């Protein structure tokens, strides 16, 4: 799994 | 004495409601007011300033027109009507806002102690009354915000800051919305997406309790519950319906998220007959005086350390642009 930041996600 | 505690509830919120209207209904600073410091975060950035006449440092989210080209514009309207309209212990306060032919600025009140998220994937997991301390602030300012019919549709480690004293600031609401019933955009993080953002259900407050869910696993865990490389193979485990939990969970901590974590939203807590109240008087949260957490009466589990005004060593870096 992502161990850093996780980026928002703003549409599909 | 729990009907005493429901009735201080309810007027509290009677008054934060009226507070909040005010504001809303009707809602400055230049850019030459600063100085740039450093770049504290960054994203699809927030920079430390310093206000060149007071010498106050501030926390400036830069939203470069350029970028925020994406229909991100609502959100972004979202994002700073809400911020000056709300006033909680547990809220980052905006000071200031502005615009110029490039960009748009919130400025913010400066959080030193860095992100949850830093600090949590630094020492690895927060023991059960350390997440529980961040857990209960979470659930405060959620009932406060849902009272206000806002959802926040962003929480996660990295959106929360550690003060001077040890408690949360909630930061980023930039998917934050006014929404009196449903809404439908999809939006958020994988990791802590809902089930029915992703099956693209209309959906309502009920996604954030499931983000707390995620946010009090990973807090006691160390990674969140449905973890995978790919966003695609993190939404397939969220619709499942399966959960499993390292073996030093408590009984009472897994209940707890088994409950939260529900992917069935005529069981979910925080979305039935007694709301937030499911919540709260969990005995998970037994120990927890929630009058005392609002009014920062608790000590804390850990106070950053802090070397004096406008000190970013709890930061990590970014490149500068
Ligand atoms: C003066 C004042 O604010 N009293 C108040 C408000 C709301 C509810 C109750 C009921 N105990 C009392
Ligand atoms: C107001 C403020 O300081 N925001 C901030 C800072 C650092 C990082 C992030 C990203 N979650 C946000």
């Amino acid at each position: 799994g992502r161990t850093g930041r996780r980026q928002a996600i703003h549409d599909i | 004495k729990k009907g005493s505690e429901q009735e201080s509830v309810k007027e509290f919120l009677a008054k934060a409601k009226e507070e909040f209207l005010k504001k809303w209904e009707s809602p400055t600073a230049q850019l030459d007011h600063f100085d740039r410091i450093k770049t504290l975060g960054t994203g699809s950035r927030v920079m430390l300033v310093k206000h060149k006449e007071t010498g106050n440092h501030y926390a400036m989210k830069i939203l470069d027109k350029q970028k925020v080209v994406k229909l991100q514009i609502e959100h972004t309207l979202n994002e700073k009507r809400i911020l000056q309209a709300v006033n909680f212990p547990f809220l980052v306060k905006l000071e200031f806002s502005f615009k110029d032919n490039s960009n748009l600025y919130m400025v913010m009140e400066y959080v030193p102690g860095g992100e949850m998220f830093s600090h949590l994937r630094r020492i690895g997991r927060f023991s059960e009354p350390h997440a529980r301390f961040y857990a209960a602030q979470i659930v405060l300012t959620f009932e406060y915000l849902h009272s206000l019919d806002l959802i926040y549709r962003d929480l996660k480690p990295e959106n929360l800051l550690i003060d001077q004293q040890g408690y949360i600031q909630v930061t980023d609401f930039g998917f934050a919305k006014r929404v009196k019933g449903r809404t439908w955009t999809l939006c958020g993080t994988p990791e802590y997406l809902a089930p029915e953002i992703i099956l693209s259900k209309g959906y309502n407050k009920a996604v954030d309790w499931w983000a707390l869910g995620v946010l009090i696993y990973e807090m006691a865990a160390g990674y969140p519950p449905f973890f995978a490389d790919q966003p695609i193979q993190i939404y397939e485990k969220i619709v499942s319906g399966k959960v499993r939990f390292p073996s030093h969970f408590s009984s009472d901590l897994k209940d707890l998220l088994r409950n939260l974590l529900q992917v069935d939203l005529t069981k979910r807590f925080g979305n039935l007959k007694n709301g937030v109240n499911d919540i709260k008087n969990h005995k998970w949260f037994a120990t927890t005086d929630w009058i005392a957490i609002y009014q920062r009466k608790v000590e804390a589990p850990f106070i950053p350390k802090f070397k004096g005004p406008g000190d970013t060593s709890n930061f990590d870096d970014y490149e500068e642009e």
